[PDB]
């Protein structure tokens, strides 16, 4: 299987509007090697999905959103289901690939009756401990923390990648719209110069949160050749007997 | 080809997909600009971007994008486009649509008005055919009304009678009778659906030609009243009523017979005073008689077949007639340069009804390009959907040889190395007709399909010596993948000590017999025994790519491997036919006869959506006792609509299927017992 | 003459005001106490060093580059401090400017006391009272609370980083009191939620209020996210003091040892 190879059915996999959802394995198998994937958990906390892959015959972790099961929105069981898989991967050396789209945490009393907060960190710390290559690429939504949660950049993110259909922002369009114009009630045009603006990846390229922004049909040629010249990757952190994570 | 030809500058393609794509790549060929329009959905379709420019022209449905007039003409005064192709279908035999194009300044390419209009309605053109002495099927003139006057056109048009409604193009409105019971109670049934579909109550009764033959003549004309007969085309080949196979040189005619039809052609047209590339179709009995049946005033489907006999491009030539040039060919000119082979791969399931439309994505979408003699006309690309309110057709494949035999050939190696992963596909059918011995021969009719597979298409039967190429096949694809396991990279701290296994005995499960083979390796070769036969398979065994071309005992196939699990199954398409061989070694068979078998929840009693679309109404309510051939429910996608039978008795527990809701693919809709 | 002297008087009178004397008002009508009395209470009589003290956001989006908008410290006081002796690095967020909410400047200066302490090797502990994100920050807001959240994986296990939450925090400033290992709250007062009650009953269609979803008893009794809840900031203040002594300075200290009678 070459590295090199393109995968055009991607370009056009993720809808236009935001309400439709879309299967994250379809991209997984696209883009690995001879499109054979092992996934872990299968039938549990369905809107996340974690298993080991090849790209370029070298074994890497898959982590990705579902936005097929509650709009791909990260829960208690999602959480410690990817935070677990990120761990063992960090553990063996073994490189890690991100598929993000995500809204949020799921709203609601159980969750935080249940600790989301704490389950939320065991992600987060998770993905910001690892000292295995990670390549992250963006397909859609990311708001909020959960953008931070899913292995951005600033958690010593090796490599981030936003298709054209991506989009970072603090929340939602709307939201932002009646949260900073909320006395101006003329939020006519406010809305349109909003989501022409920043409704878009713009904001966090120009910044240089994400190195660049691809075609979808070459996702597997931009990060095979990263995993190349990642794998001698070496950091050196302060010493410990061990962390203390929020288990 | 000539640039310096004065055509239009802009032309708009009012039409979608495959038509769309060689419209556009004809006028791209005489350097004129294009425009194109598309729905929402079809917003990266391939014709949109081959396309300079674009007009999105509604939503998704066809009634309110490509059959909404106003934003159709809207474009045009956009886009200021001097002239329109329509394509086929759509709006291509709309005479409202050559008015609004004929009013402000914008010419229409394709037949006028007046001849649309005299071709639409079936008793008017049987009336002008015979107007134009041309040989009519026997039948009488008018419009039926009552039963005895039936009764009385049957007296002299024999016992067999064809009852065809006015209009209903794809095989709508036509029934068969064989007695004068049978006569009028037909008629009365005709004249119920002809009520229930159009209200017109005008029926066509005519002779019934047994084991027919459909040969279309092909005729060009122009506006100085020339008209020109470009040979002829077969297809023979359809299942509800529809074409599948065409085959270009009609081998059942001859030079003679040949010229008489495309004379009466030419004469009918010079009658009609068509004035652009049409098509004239015939049922030729067994005994070379020709009786015209219908007049196609637009594009062919499939017109590329002739081309590459012809070497003539229809659509190039319909432009420049629209422009106002006469013809520049003459009769003569015409000239037959081989044979040429057309085959329409549909996104439909052959084992159902010898198809059922399927929805869905293309993963992998690859054509045989690069065989010799193959031309391929798609208007889809990798990625692109399947959706039910188009036609599922996915690609039109075309082999050009010397002799029917070549092309043959052709067509079944551009089969074997054409790839689409995504959907369901019937290329198994398609290969199967191809090599199948009275098509082979020449003895075909209109129910080939039927008769040659009257319970319905299961396959190809692999002889024995096909079962066992493909158990060597399957077994050396299934050794290859345990060799490549073990290729790990050097370690340097705890080298990988290879086993030397020298013989692979595995058991292989095929269907439902069980077969020993013993494989071994001695490189890039295989050699298998199966059940004592000897076989050698050499190949690159390169496992990633989507075809591979193996070699056993000398003979060359091409084979793809759909799946691969590590329990032993493998889906193998091979020769067309996808089949699955469960694969284990000696032992692991030995350990399995100890294990226990699973229940299963298949006893009848359900009844699934085998179709996905709208379902228009429910024949059925829970306490209801069906029985066998009884119809649940119709389901309309894609133009068609499809009643599926029960196939059983029992008495339906509940009914989860409601009229007029959309139902998926595989939904449970009836529970019956 | 040069009136930088008179500039930096000004700058400085008005970083120890905050964002006004009449939200201080607010503030205090609720029961609340301002950051630098928090700090003055949790830390040893004249030992408190102020760091970043003139650091202003550079927001200029939304008419946030108005005088009126500019404010020395950006809704954070910073520092190092002694408790009993022994040494600390302190933060306590400002509720009184722009509701506390997070911008670059917040977490840069956030960012810089926990290198300091990192390198050090000293405690970290931080008051938390923030509304969020500054929404027209914008995703470096976001990019500003990452940052924290990496640090406070790097420092995990290295240096003790205790929480104390004294008001609302919402969205993502409720992750760097997960991250740190222990974790406090303040009855009636404090609050922690990823999404509020109108958001809840937006989607799930549930009353509930914010003392309900996200208050010390709920995170002390039922959800296993707080260890202690105190009544007022002042005994939780106290309560602190007696809690950071028992505490070694770094991983790479022995267990503290204290005079017994
Ligand atoms: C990780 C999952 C997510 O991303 S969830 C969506 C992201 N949410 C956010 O970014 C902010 C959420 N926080 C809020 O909406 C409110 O601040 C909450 C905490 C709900 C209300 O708290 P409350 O006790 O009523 O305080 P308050 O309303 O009296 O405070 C008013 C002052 O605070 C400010 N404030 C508050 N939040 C922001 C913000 N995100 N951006 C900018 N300013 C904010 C207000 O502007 C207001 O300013 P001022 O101090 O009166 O001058
Ligand atoms: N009189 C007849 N005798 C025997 N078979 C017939 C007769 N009329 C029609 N058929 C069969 O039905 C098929 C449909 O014929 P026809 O081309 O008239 O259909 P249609 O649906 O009107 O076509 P179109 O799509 O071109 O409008 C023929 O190809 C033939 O197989
Ligand atoms: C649905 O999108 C319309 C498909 C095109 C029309 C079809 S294709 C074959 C039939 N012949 C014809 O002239 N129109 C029908
Ligand atoms: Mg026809």
């Amino acid at each position: 299987d070459p590295s090199d190879r393109l995968v055009p059915e991607l370009d056009t996999i993720v809808p236009l509007e935001s309400t439709k959802a879309y299967n994250m394995v379809d991209i997984i198998h696209s883009v690995v090697d001879e499109r054979e994937f092992f996934e872990i958990m299968p039938n549990y906390a369905k809107n996340i999905i974690v298993g080991f892959a090849r790209m370029n015959g070298r074994t890497v972790g898959i982590v990705g959103n579902q936005p097929k099961v509650a709009s791909g929105c990260l829960d208690i069981n999602s959480s410690v289901k990817g935070a677990r898989f990120v761990r063992f991967c960090d553990a063996f050396n073994i490189p890690l690939i991100t598929f993000v789209d995500v809204p949020g945490f799921l709203p609601g009393t159980a969750q935080e009756y249940g600790g989301i907060i704490r389950h939320g960190a065991k992600l987060l710390y998770a993905f910001a401990e690892a000292t295995v290559p990670k390549v992250t690429v963006i397909t859609r939504k990311a708001y909020g923390g959960a953008y931070d949660v899913m292995s951005s950049k600033h958690l010593c993110g090796d490599t981030n990648y936003a298709w054209p259909t991506a989009e970072i922002a603090v929340m939602g369009a709307k939201g932002a719209v009646e949260i900073i114009f909320k006395g101006h009630e003329n939020v006519e045009a406010a809305q349109a110069e909003y989501i022409e603006k920043f409704a878009n990846p713009f904001p966090a390229a120009v910044r240089g949160f994400v190195d660049d922004i691809i075609q979808p049909s070459s996702t597997r040629a931009r990060i095979c050749c990263d995993l190349d010249v990642l794998a001698s990757k070496k950091v050196q952190r302060p010493w410990r007997k061990h962390a203390n994570i929020p288990l | 080809y000539d640039p310096n030809e004065k055509t239009f500058d802009k032309i708009l393609v009012a039409n979608r997909g495959e038509i769309a794509c060689r419209v556009i790549r004809t006028c791209k060929k005489m350097g004129i600009k294009t425009v194109a329009i598309h729905s929402d959905v079809d917003a990266s379709s391939v014709h949109v971007k081959m396309a300079d420019e674009a007009v999105c022209v509604g939503p998704a449905p066809t009634s309110k994008s490509y059959l909404n007039m106003d934003a159709i003409m809207e474009a045009i005064k956009k886009t200021r486009a001097q002239a329109v192709h329509p394509g086929y279908g759509f709006l291509s035999e709309n005479k409202e649509f050559a008015r609004c194009l004929a009013a402000e300044d914008v010419v229409f390419i394709g037949p006028d008005t007046h001849a649309i209009q005299a071709m639409g309605d079936k008793i008017e053109s049987k009336l002008l055919a015979k107007k134009a002495e041309v040989n009519t099927i026997p039948g009488f003139d008018g419009v039926v009304k009552d039963a005895e006057e039936a009764v009385r056109i049957a007296r002299e048009i024999g016992y067999p009678v064809m009852i065809k409604a006015s209009a209903g193009g794809g095989g709508k409105g036509m029934r068969i009778a064989w007695d004068d019971e049978e006569t009028r109670d037909g008629f009365r049934l005709s004249s119920q659906e002809a009520a229930s579909s159009f209200g017109d109550d005008r029926l066509l009764i005519e002779k019934f030609i047994d084991n027919p033959r459909h040969i279309e003549i092909q005729v060009l004309g122009d506006k100085h009243g020339n008209a020109l007969w470009l040979n002829e085309r077969e297809c023979s080949i359809q299942r509800r009523n529809q074409k599948v196979v065409e085959e270009a040189p009609s081998i059942f005619l001859d030079a003679e017979t040949r010229r008489a039809m495309g004379e009466q052609a030419v004469a009918l047209a010079r009658a009609v005073k068509y004035s652009s590339a049409g098509t004239v179709e015939f049922l030729v009995d067994s005994k070379k008689n020709f009786y015209f049946l219908e007049m196609n005033t637009r594009l062919q489907v499939e017109h590329p077949v002739t081309e590459c006999i012809t070497g003539l491009d229809l659509v190039q030539e319909m432009i420049r007639v629209a422009k106002g040039y006469p013809l520049r060919h003459k009769q003569a000119d015409i000239r037959i340069n081989g044979w040429a082979v057309e085959c329409r791969v549909y996104a439909e399931d052959p084992y159902k009804s010898f198809g059922l439309p399927s929805i869905g994505r293309l993963s992998q979408y690859q054509e045989p390009l690069h065989l010799p003699g193959v031309r391929v006309d798609s208007g889809i690309q990798p990625g692109s959907d399947i959706s039910i309110y188009y036609d599922p057709m996915i690609s039109k494949l075309i082999t050009y040889g010397s002799d029917r035999t070549e092309a043959l050939k052709r067509m079944a190696d551009a089969l074997d190395n054409y790839v689409i992963r995504g959907v369901t596909h019937n290329i198994a059918l398609l290969r199967e007709v191809i090599i199948n011995s009275r098509f082979v021969k020449g003895d075909i009719s209109t129910k080939f399909l039927s008769d040659v597979y009257p319970d319905g298409f299961k396959g190809h039967m692999l002889t024995k010596s096909e079962k066992n190429q493909l158990l060597a096949i399957a077994s050396s694809l299934f050794v290859a993948f345990q060799l490549r396991a073990q290729h790990f990279q050097e370690n340097s701290r705890m080298p990988v000590i290879k086993p030397d296994i020298a013989n692979w005995e595995l058991s292989v499960k095929l269907h439902d017999k069980v077969h020993t083979v013993v494989a071994s390796n001695n490189g890039s070769v295989f050699s298998v025994e199966v059940d004592g036969s000897k076989l050698n398979v050499t190949s690159t065994w390169n496992l990633a790519s989507p075809l591979l071309s193996v070699s056993v005992d000398g003979t060359q196939r091409t084979v793809q491997c759909l799946s691969r699990e590590a329990g032993g199954n493998m889906s193998i398409q091979f020769l067309g036919t996808v089949y699955k061989v469960n694969i284990l070694t000696r032992l692991a068979a030995e350990l399995n006869k100890f294990m226990l078998e699973k229940v299963t929840e298949d006893t009848s009693s359900v009844l699934r959506s085998p179709m996905p679309g709208v379902v228009v109404a429910v024949s059925v309510k829970p306490g209801d006792a069906v029985a066998e051939g009884q119809e649940i429910c119709v389901i309309e996608a894609m133009k068609m609509q499809n009643s599926m039978t029960a196939g059983k008795t029992g008495t339906v527990k509940s009914v989860h299927c409601q009229a007029g809701d959309t139902v998926g693919e595989g939904d449970l809709l009836v529970e019956l017992e | 003459a040069t009136s930088v002297n008179e500039r930096i008087e000004n700058k400085r009178r008005t970083a120890l005001l905050g964002g006004g004397q009449r939200r201080i008002d607010a503030q205090h009508k609720r029961g609340k106490l301002t950051a630098r009395e928090r700090i003055s209470l949790l830390l040893d009589p004249g030992s408190f060093v102020e760091s970043d003290m003139f650091v202003e956001h550079r927001c200029a989006d939304f008419g946030m580059a108005a005088d009126k908008n500019k404010f020395p410290g950006d809704s954070v006081v910073t520092g190092r401090g002694r408790i009993n002796g022994r040494l600390v690095y302190v933060f306590s967020q400002d509720f009184t400017v722009f509701g506390g909410s997070l911008s670059g400047a917040h977490a840069q200066k956030i960012c810089k006391i926990m290198d300091q302490a990192i390198t050090v090797g000293a405690p970290v502990i931080g008051l938390n009272d923030s509304g969020g994100a500054r929404i027209q920050e914008g995703v470096e807001s976001l990019a500003g609370y990452a940052d924290i959240f990496l640090r406070n994986v790097t420092a995990s296990g290295v240096i003790p980083q205790i929480s104390l939450i004294m008001g609302p925090c919402a969205a993502a400033a409720v992750y760097s009191p997960a991250l740190t290992d222990f974790t406090f709250m303040v009855k009636d007062t404090s609050y922690l939620f990823i999404t509020g009650p109108d958001v809840v009953k937006s989607v799930t269609n549930e009353d509930v209020t914010q003392e309900e979803l996200g208050g010390a008893k709920t995170h002390t009794t039922m959800s296993g996210v707080a260890h202690r809840a105190f009544e007022n900031d002042v005994d939780a203040l106290c309560n602190l003091r007696d809690f950071f002594n028992y505490l070694p300075l770094s991983s790479q200290d022995p267990a503290p040892v204290r005079e017994c009678h």
